[PDB]
């Protein structure tokens, strides 16, 4: 009986149209356990019938098309091939007959991800009943049929196995013909969209994109003609392509630009396609900026459009009186047009757009409107960081331009002005503070203290936080009395109208300013630190309510910097009630939820408060471990739906979407995602400060960040839990090898899994140092085989993908649109790149100080690579790393080496001469270290070595800040050969010249093994130190003297000692010492004179 | 390789004070990326 089933399906669709929870989990626990073939079956009759309501009918196709997409693996295979041909025919029966536009739709979304899912294999079809459907349907009178062909073409851009070999030239026509019509502008409004989804589709196909150019002026004529009849679905669609593919539309480009101009200057169209149509040209400039930087007239007409989108400020009364941070809006004109205006002076550069906008700006700024003032203060401060380098050499005048402006008619002008002087503040930091503070601060001042409006106030005072964040202390010590004063009074008169009115706005803002003057004032905030704190309490104790608790975080980490600033000692007088008040505060807000504002600002408080206190702090770890961990480990809310389900989802409380490959949508909350960040980052410092302390929740932290290296969502997150790593075995060290060895099992796989898989340069640098310093820790036998095999198989291949990201760099050049700023983005991938391989030259240099002559076996799989680093045809950053690890090999892995030395002994040799400092400083270490630990093997190539480096030191230029550091190198190489060798170098020769070239200053471990030397040589003998009687002793006391401005560290390390005795053995008589000392400066005598105090 | 050749972090930065009213992080849009590339 058929029909009692198809009336419970209608009486259930009926109580789905309007559920209420209970027939919810009636008809979802009824329909969760149907059968797959009966649910096939009798969805399809469901929509062959068309005699129930059309709610019915399209809540069915819905169900059928994500049953499909959802679980074809089962409803489908292992079912008799009759049903399979029987369904497919009634779809293609239902698309065909179909008359409503809508359920003509929803079937042909059901039939595309049929088709979708029937592909199977390398690609080919199994359903030609379909293409040739699909075929006699666009080449058809009715326009029905052709709207369900090119709906299915549009939802699966790609039903094709040999759409190269023949079906090409069909689909080009398919389209032209579809984009000529006059009589149904549905049709091209249609082929537009599916054109552009079958180019999206076909993504780094040259062929493809040149094949087809001659549908972009039909496109063009579609999304012009769509975006005039409140459509703006074309529009997405060019904004896709400008996104994803622009150079689709290179053949066109002008034509689309113009286009969007004209989009954008149409007063008719409302604000949502205006601002789609000037995305068009500000996506363009983000993405390909070369293209668009030959068409400048595009860009000068376009910067008026958003200028004259900012004078659109809608005269609020509404204004003066605000008492909360209200969001701006993101959909406004004058928002958007603002945000345009900054992406694309970003992305084109300063040096095109700043020419064309400085003239606008300054005409702007001189119209009585209040309005085109307020809109060339907030475009000074947009282009601020795009236009940097060619606005530095300007600065002076936008400044006193704009400070003028502080001193306004209208209070809307000066929160402007207040805007611009504080972004500018943060962009040209810190060259805008030294040459300005004098102005700026005075003016910012005079603004704040004498105002009647309370946002113009506390918009200065944000400004006043912008300005002194970047400050150097040096320069603000002037200002410190005249910041508390007028820092102190206003706090004052705040406070008394907070206890009698709710104001809270301009408090807030003073509050943290406060906290930044005391921050980067640090010791010299101590007389003053009696002004604030007993005020600073009261607003804690108090402000309790709601509505105020933005105002309680602010102020809590306000007590936590000015405590911080003024150190331990002052802190401890009042640091019990602060505890108390904190202790408080977190048992009581601990209710809410994780984006509650006291939530960022209380984690932030405990470890400064930890930082304060030490290891007293160690008391309060159980309290504040409770949420730290808490938040630090909150899963986000993630969830894979379909883009036709994504748009039904339109409450958008956070839902941040993101449009997968064929047509799919995935979408994350960002709520919390900060919060998380900042609890990592937190317990990276809690782990960092206490060290032995920590050790009682050492597991838990690395229980929970191991598997956060792996958190995609944030790079934040995976850089807090790569740095977390050695800082947690440095905890754990305290229970013994064994938890030590626990918690390196549970690290090492993760991290070396990451290592290779990491997408992100800077994120992946510091996984790689952060490998590389726990290995350091735990050295001869950290690492299985299992381990040593999937590191050296990860390290070949970036060390494969730095050699061929260079070729690839070098096909980017040579093209079509080539200029000075394709040339520093190519040159700042080369640096990421040099940063990755010196990341892997610190991996394979721990490695190698671990394990010494064990490891060789495995570096043999990774020796051609680093033999392909030193050839001389390449640039000096790969040479110099390569030879840095042939050094390596050398110290660590030796007197086994020789087998090696054939590679690098010669490039060794003869880079000692290079013109680029770095790779002399290398080959210079690396025959330095060829003698101290190289046994008798080296011997012969000492004598080689030997010239060549007292060469390169006699040499011009040597001393000079540049190949300073190479020229120390070399002599700290002559010294150890001469020590550890010298039976091959003759040193009566070379040592009366070696004396010359001492002592090293700027580099301090070879400083400290030359003057081991020189202590070895004076401690001995006679030879060439000390020649007739002591008549050369003043010289080599001279020479300690110069050499010891911090250079050998006063804190008694075994070398200085060694010096300081020497310096106490001559000071037995006073006759030599006299006459040594009195041909020194008074600075060297008082080097002496500390020498021998300080050891 | 040199000991002061090895670990520096020349091309790291950081900062504190959380908040900072007056800034340019609106960015609603730029730093498109979608690390999590998989599924």
């Amino acid at each position: 009986a058929a029909a009692a089933e198809q009336q419970q399906f209608y009486l259930l669709l009926g109580n789905l149209l309007s559920p209420d929870n209970v027939v919810r989990k009636q008809a979802e626990e009824t329909y969760e356990n149907i059968p797959g073939q009966s649910k096939i079956t009798f969805l399809l009759q469901a929509i062959r019938n068309t005699t129930a309501a059309e709610e019915a009918r399209q809540m069915a196709a819905v169900l059928l098309r994500r049953l499909l997409s959802s679980a074809f693996d089962e409803v489908y295979p292992a079912l008799p091939s009759d049903v399979q041909t029987a369904i497919k025919s009634e779809l293609l029966m239902i698309i065909q007959m179909e008359t409503q536009s809508s359920m003509r739709k929803k079937v042909c979304d059901i039939a595309a991800e049929l088709a979708r899912n029937l592909i199977d294999e390398d690609g080919n079809n199994q359903w030609p009943e379909g293409l040739k459907f699909l075929f006699d349907s666009v080449s058809s009178q009715n326009v029905g049929l052709r709207e369900a062909a090119l709906h299915i073409f549009w939802n699966f851009p790609g039903i094709f196995g040999n759409q190269q070999q023949h079906y090409l030239d069909v689909i080009k026509r398919m389209l032209v013909q579809c984009m000529q019509d006059q009589e149904h502008p549905s049709i091209r409004t249609l082929s537009a969209r599916a054109t552009a989804a079958f180019i999206l589709a076909n993504e780094h196909n040259v062929a493809l994109f040149k094949h087809f150019a001659d549908l972009l002026p039909g496109f063009l004529q579609a999304v012009n003609d769509s975006c005039y009849q409140n459509d703006d679905s074309v529009l997405k669609s060019l904004v896709e392509i400008a996104d994803t593919v622009p150079k689709y539309l290179r053949p066109h480009l002008e034509a689309t630009l113009q286009l969007s101009l004209k989009l954008c200057g149409d007063t008719s169209l409302n604000n949502m396609q205006r601002q789609l149509a000037l995305e068009v040209i500000v996506t363009l400039s983000e993405t390909a900026a070369a293209m668009l930087r030959k068409h400048t007239n595009i860009v000068a007409q376009t910067i008026p459009q958003m200028l004259a989108m900012m004078v659109d400020l809608e005269e609020d009364e509404d204004w003066a009186n605000a008492d909360e941070l209200e969001d701006d809006d993101f959909d406004s004109n004058a928002v958007a047009g603002e945000s345009a205006l900054d992406r694309m002076a970003c992305g084109l550069g300063g040096k095109l757009v700043l020419p064309m906008i400085k003239e606008h700006i300054m005409q702007m700024l001189q119209n009585p409107d209040w309005k085109y003032r307020h809109a060339g203060l907030m475009a000074l401060s947009a282009i601020g960081e795009g236009c940097h380098q060619q606005m530095e050499g300007i600065l002076n005048e936008i400044v006193n331009f704009v400070l003028l402006f502080l001193q306004d008619p209208h209070p809307r002008v000066r929160y402007a002005a207040c805007n611009a002087v504080g972004q500018m503040a943060t962009d040209f930091a810190p060259g805008f503070q030294k040459k300005f503070h004098e102005k700026v601060i005075a003016a910012l001042l005079q603004t704040m203290e004498d105002q009647g409006n309370q946002r113009v106030q506390a918009h200065a005072a944000a400004a006043l936080i912008n300005f002194t964040e970047d400050c150097p202390k040096s320069l603000l010590i002037p200002y410190l009395d005249n910041l508390v004063k007028h820092l102190h009074s206003i706090m004052v008169l705040k406070l008394q109208e907070l206890i009698q009115k709710g104001t809270k706005l301009v408090l807030e803002q003073v509050v943290t300013s406060i906290a930044s003057v005391a921050d980067t004032a640090e010791e010299k905030f101590v007389p003053y630190y009696d002004l604030f704190m007993p005020s600073l309490k009261h607003i804690v104790e108090n402000a309790v309510q709601k509505e105020l608790r933005l105002l309680r975080g602010k102020t809590i980490e306000c007590i936590s910097l000015i405590g911080l600033a003024v150190g331990k000692e002052k802190f401890m007088q009042d640091a019990s009630d602060v505890m108390q008040l904190l202790l408080k505060t977190q048992t009581d807000f601990n209710d809410m939820e994780d984006d509650d504002p006291q939530i960022s600002y209380m984690i932030s408080a405990w470890a400064r408060m930890c930082k304060i206190l030490g290891k007293e702090f160690q008391q309060y770890l159980p309290v504040v471990m409770g949420p730290l961990m808490k938040t630090a480990s909150i899963k986000p809310e993630v969830a894979l739906l379909d883009t036709q389900d994504m748009e039904n989802m339109s409450d958008d409380d956070g839902w941040e979407f993101v449009n997968l490959g064929d047509q799919q949508s995935f979408g994350i909350k960002t709520a919390g995602l900060e919060e998380k960040s900042t609890a990592c980052q937190m317990l990276v410092c809690y782990a960092k400060e206490l060290k032995e302390g920590f050790v009682e929740y050492t597991e838990q932290v690395v229980k929970l960040m191991v598997p956060l290296l792996k958190f995609y969502f944030h790079d934040g997150v995976r850089v807090a839990a790569a740095e977390s790593m050695p800082l947690l075995l440095e905890c754990a060290r305290v229970r013994g090898p064994e938890y030590l060895t626990q918690m390196w099992h549970f690290m090492c796989d993760a991290l070396i899994k990451a290592i290779g898989t990491e997408p992100d340069s800077d994120v992946l640098s510091e996984i790689m140092h952060s490998f590389a310093k726990c290995i350091e820790v735990m050295g001869d036998g950290c690492l299985n085989n299992e381990h040593f095999e999937e590191l050296g198989g990860i390290l070949k291949a970036k060390l494969e993908e730095h050699f061929k990201n260079q070729e690839l760099r070098q096909v980017k050049r040579q093209d079509e649109d080539y200029d000075e700023q394709v040339e520093e983005s190519l040159q700042d991938e080369d640096d990421n790149d040099v940063y990755i391989l010196t990341k892997v030259s610190d991996i394979l240099h721990s490695i190698f100080s671990s394990y010494k002559e064990k490891v060789l076996p495995w570096f043999e799989q990774l020796l051609p690579l680093i033999v392909n680093l030193i050839c001389p045809h390449r640039p000096w950053p790969d040479r110099q790393w390569g030879l840095c690890i042939f050094d390596d090999v050398i110290e660590h892995c030796s007197p086994a080496s020789f087998k090696y030395a054939e590679y690098f002994l010669r490039p060794m040799l003869q880079y000692v001469c290079d013109n680029s400092p770095e790779v002399r400083q290398a080959a210079a270490y690396g025959l330095g270290v060829m003698a101290q630990y190289g046994g008798d093997n080296y011997r012969p190539f000492c004598t080689e070595a030997l010239p060549l480096l007292v060469r390169v030191i006699q040499s011009a230029d040597s001393k000079t800040k540049e190949n300073v550091n190479a020229t120390e190198n070399c002599i700290s190489a002559v010294g150890k050969i001469m020590k550890f060798k010298p039976d091959c170098v003759n040193v009566e020769e070379v040592l009366p010249h070696w004396l010359s070239w001492l002592p090293l200053h700027e580099d301090k471990e070879e400083a400290v093994q030359t003057f081991n030397y020189l202590c070895d040589l004076i401690e001995s003998n006679h030879p060439i130190v000390l020649g007739p009687n002591n008549t050369n002793l003043p010289k080599i006391f001279s020479i300690i003297a110069e050499g010891e401005m911090h250079e050998a560290i006063k804190h008694e390390d075994p070398c200085a000692k060694r010096l300081a005795n020497v310096v106490r053995q001559v000071q037995t008589s006073g006759g030599l010492w006299t006459e040594c000392i009195a041909q020194l400066s008074p600075e060297q005598q008082a080097a002496i004179q500390e020498l021998l105090n300080s050891a | 390789g040199g000991s002061t050749t090895h670990f520096q972090r020349k091309r790291r930065v950081r900062d504190n004070m959380t908040k900072k009213m007056i800034t340019q992080r609106t960015i609603g849009k730029k730093k498109q990326r979608l690390n999590k590339r998989s599924y």
